[PDB]
RNA sequence: UAACUGAAGAGUUUGAUCAUGGCUCAGAUUGAACGCUGGCGGCAGGCUUAACACAUGCAAGUCGAGCGGGGGAAGGUAGCUUGCUACCGGACCUAGCGGCGGACGGGUGAGUAAUGCUUAGGAAUCUGCCUAUUAGUGGGGGACAACAUCUCGAAAGGGAUGCUAAUACCGCAUACGUCCUACGGGAGAAAGCAGGGGAUCUUCGGACCUUGCGCUAAUAGAUGAGCCUAAGUCGGAUUAGCUAGUUGGUGGGGUAAAGGCCUACCAAGGCGACGAUCUGUAGCGGGUCUGAGAGGAUGAUCCGCCACACUGGGACUGAGACACGGCCCAGACUCCUACGGGAGGCAGCAGUGGGGAAUAUUGGACAAUGGGGGGAACCCUGAUCCAGCCAUGCCGCGUGUGUGAAGAAGGCCUUAUGGUUGUAAAGCACUUUAAGCGAGGAGGAGGCUACUCUAGUUAAUACCUAGGGAUAGUGGACGUUACUCGCAGAAUAAGCACCGGCUAACUCUGUGCCAGCAGCCGCGGUAAUACAGAGGGUGCGAGCGUUAAUCGGAUUUACUGGGCGUAAAGCGUGCGUAGGCGGCUUAUUAAGUCGGAUGUGAAAUCCCCGAGCUUAACUUGGGAAUUGCAUUCGAUACUGGUGAGCUAG
């Protein structure tokens, strides 16, 4: 299954951009309504929470922005926890390395959906094949490139013009003339947001 | 008596085959004496396709044991290979 | 039996099975006349019939009728009861 | 490079035969206490050399009767 | 490099409190079932209950190069109503005798607490087909199916007289090995068939040479099976004595082989509180689930062993059976009949009735891996490989994407005009996964035949065997395969539970201790955050809930790891049997204890590093592990044994 449906209210309850919208309308303009709940009881982020509440909230956050269902999560965690390292360090690797991710952390989708989208319809290919899951793990030295047939797309060209606008991620090496990526390695949590704490998630797998 | 043949392993229409040392009344895939080798009709990549115990295979023989058709083509392959 | 082959192996079993009574028969007839000469107690006639009890038990034997080693176990104890005859 | 045991003769009443008790002592598998287990062995004597009170040497063989599977070998001390 | 690293609590007894102690809850798991809902693919699984009764089809045949007959097609020759007849040599087919196979493969867990299973050893055995080596295959005879005749029976099938072939059967001869032996000696086998051929002969069609496949006697190997020993393997004392072939010995019999396995005598033995006997339950293991571990539960699918084949008792044939689809006997049940006479056993595959909460097609092919027969061609194979049905489980994918607000309408709450549904919708602009249509298209097939050459064995270039070469034919159930490329359009696709506390998520109407809810604590008697509907929200998502069952939480049987003054719990008090434990010094032993080495601990499964599947599930290479068992070599502090000594008990 996927989710499909309103966006915002998401974003709205969660408290924080999860960056579903494209990008070029600010969220605060977009919604008019961040800082309240959506419900009918929508209140103020200053409610008393649980420690329950507090760990259930933070790891769906990383599940509403990377896209992933909750037994295919609870399968990465146990990958992680199996792993050698940092367990919420190899779980933000792991979903890092993610085929979608990759795609649209190299600019050719202007939102992950919309780079899932093109993966699933076989407008990417990996190394030199036309591949259609978004759930493949990308692994470093990897060469991904749109197939000529979707070259020349105006959707693709709006995300590379607002990728242009967006910062450059560190370990991907693009080019947009021929549309073309190089992957080299994990990003490292520092090259990750600070606002995301796996220490939560973790305590909530280990209960 | 003691023959030479295939067992069939692997998964559906991907057949992958352990060469045995077995009694002729033992099932395909029960009983027998020693494994000696395996035979991956379908491989790939870096996958290996034959491999063979000729000591062991020559020691049997020797014994008695009768190789069936496919693993004496198998035999005369691994040893143009080698 | 329900197939044809099936009641072939019964017939050949049936007659088999007449053929080898008679000739077990045959062998426990010779042992038997040894058996009673010894019991009679003469040496030559004891050797006699040992002499002809013999060459019955090696055929019968040889056809396999009865095992080579129940052959040679008939063979041996009878002689040593006749020696012991003096 | 053939099984044999020591015990004590227990009895001489039959005919070339001799009951040996074996004697060993064990671990108990849970409480880890060891304990004194024994078994009874009918042995073959030949010349009924051997007398109640006897620690005798037994070595297998094949059977001789119903129950006797050992030989004894040699009679380390006597009653 | 690595082969692990692992332990959470809450509610409830009282006006408070602490303790004790039950009960209940949060987790993981399933061969599951039921309710609501339902798009696709891959890989697995699918009568746990009646070892209940079974309609129908298939699941064991093959060899004419062992043998005699018997068939019906083509031909050729001669006659002539002229394309019809009468004969003759080749090509095919098989009811019967005979050989091999049918003891494998397949199903099930009734019985079985030990004749079974697991681990480690042993000696007194047999072993078709296979491998190596040695000695041979000479010469005769009497039968019996088919066939012919008779007869019973509607038949199915029976019975009686007369013939015949063989690698069917039995004498005689011979014997490198082999058996017995009194050490002098004695005893015992076999069968032919096929391919090719120079020379010679042909008493007239073969002899003779040679090569294969056979057959006989023997020794080793391998494989398979039988036999023995030690340790381990679930409850009950409201089951304490059990056993006369019983325990041992001798003579004899018997077996492939040790043995009371059997028998005639002699003796009085044998087992038991370390649980005999009796009784209840149960196939055992590798493993599977749970657990931090120790433990607990379990023995579907895969592999090993055992037992059984409608219920009991037997044997025959055979290398091998006391034989699922063989025979005899007894029993119960069912079927045909023309009343003469007969037939049967799905716990094989598919299927039917019945039982049940519940478990599928009366399908395709021997193309692949194997099994049987054959020299080969080839035939058989419900093993197997595949296909059909089922959200039963695990894994993957989709049900669209971006923009879009003076925030449309409608719904709901209200402090009565705001809030929420909500960028949600409409509109604008795109995209074609999966499904549908069209076109191409691997791999699972190594081989075989035809041709040519080489090397062997031969008298030979012939035959046969083993190799090399290139070319051409030939061979796929799955199957319209996987996979790749085009075609049209958002076009075909979202539900289930819950919102008082445990425990993430609140308001309004309706009803009034009613209707109802409920895992526990408990809600409902007019403002119900707990009943029913609605709005909103939360958690999951092709699934979501409920019931059932196991372990955990439970230190709640406590070995790791609990208690007994008053919470449950010290016998009314002594003495004493088996048993448990036991002062100090010294010498010796090496049973306990500890260390090394060797053999073993099947594969699969679990864990680690890799490989191949578009990813994952899944498959797979190599390791690590299997904490155990046995043999042997060492150590001597402690415990035990033996010898000596001492006085604090």
């Amino acid at each position: 299954a996927r989710y499909i449906g309103p966006k915002c209210k998401l974003s709205r309850r969660e408290g924080t951009d999860l960056q579903l919208k494209s990008g070029v309308k600010p969220f605060d303009v977009k919604t008019k309504k961040a800082n309240k709940a959506p419900g009918q009881h929508g209140q103020a982020r200053g409610g008393k929470q649980s420690e329950y509440s507090l760990q259930l909230r933070e790891k769906q956050k990383v599940r509403r922005i990377y896209g992933v269902l909750e037994r295919q999560f609870s399968n990465y965690y146990k990958e992680a926890a199996r792993v050698k390292g940092a367990t919420g360090e190899n779980l933000l690797k792991l979903l890092e390395s993610r085929l979608d991710n990759v795609v649209y952390r190299m600019g050719f989708g202007s939102t992950r959906a919309e780079a899932r989208q093109l993966v699933s319809h076989r407008s990417i290919t990996l190394n030199g094949r036309r591949v259609n899951i978004a759930s493949i793990q990308v692994k470093a030295g990897d060469v991904i490139a749109v197939h000529e047939g979707a070259k020349q797309q105006l959707r693709i060209k709006n995300a590379i013009e607002l990728a242009a606008q967006r910062g450059i991620p560190a370990w991907i090496e693009v080019d947009h003339s021929k549309l073309e990526g190089t992957f080299k390695a994990a990003p490292d949590r520092s090259d990750l947001p600070a606002e995301i704490n796996e220490s939560l998630i973790v305590e909530l797998y280990s209960k | 008596m003691v023959v030479i043949r295939l067992a069939r392993g692997g998964a559906k229409k991907r057949p992958f085959y352990q060469i045995v040392v077995t009694d002729s009344r033992n099932a395909r895939d029960g009983r027998f004496i020693e494994r000696i080798g395996f035979f991956n009709p379908t491989a790939q990549g870096q996958a290996e396709k034959l491999r063979l115990d000729a000591d062991r295979f020559a020691h049997w023989v020797s014994q008695g044991a009768q190789p069936s058709e496919r693993v004496a083509s198998l035999a005369a392959q691994a040893k143009k290979a080698t | 039996a329900n197939s044809a082959q099936a009641k072939k192996r019964a017939r050949q079993n049936v007659k088999a099975r007449k053929h080898n009574a008679s000739l077990r028969s045959m062998v426990r007839t010779y042992i038997k006349r040894t058996l009673s000469a010894i019991a009679g107690g003469d040496y030559a006639v004891a050797t006699e019939a040992y002499k002809k009890a013999v060459p019955v038990i090696d055929r019968m034997a040889d056809k396999g009728i009865i095992h080579k080693n129940k052959a040679a176990r008939h063979k041996s104890r009878l002689n040593a009861q006749v020696k012991a005859l003096a | 490079t053939v099984r044999t045991l020591t015990g004590k003769v227990v009895s001489d009443k039959m005919d070339k035969s001799i009951v040996v008790l074996i004697e060993r002592r064990v671990q108990h598998p849970l409480y880890g206490k060891s304990i004194r287990r024994s078994t009874k062995l009918h042995a073959h004597d030949e010349n009924n050399v051997a007398k109640i009170g006897d620690v005798v040497t037994i070595k297998e063989s094949r059977p001789i009767s119903k129950t006797k599977a050992w030989t004894l070998v040699e009679v380390v001390e006597a009653a």
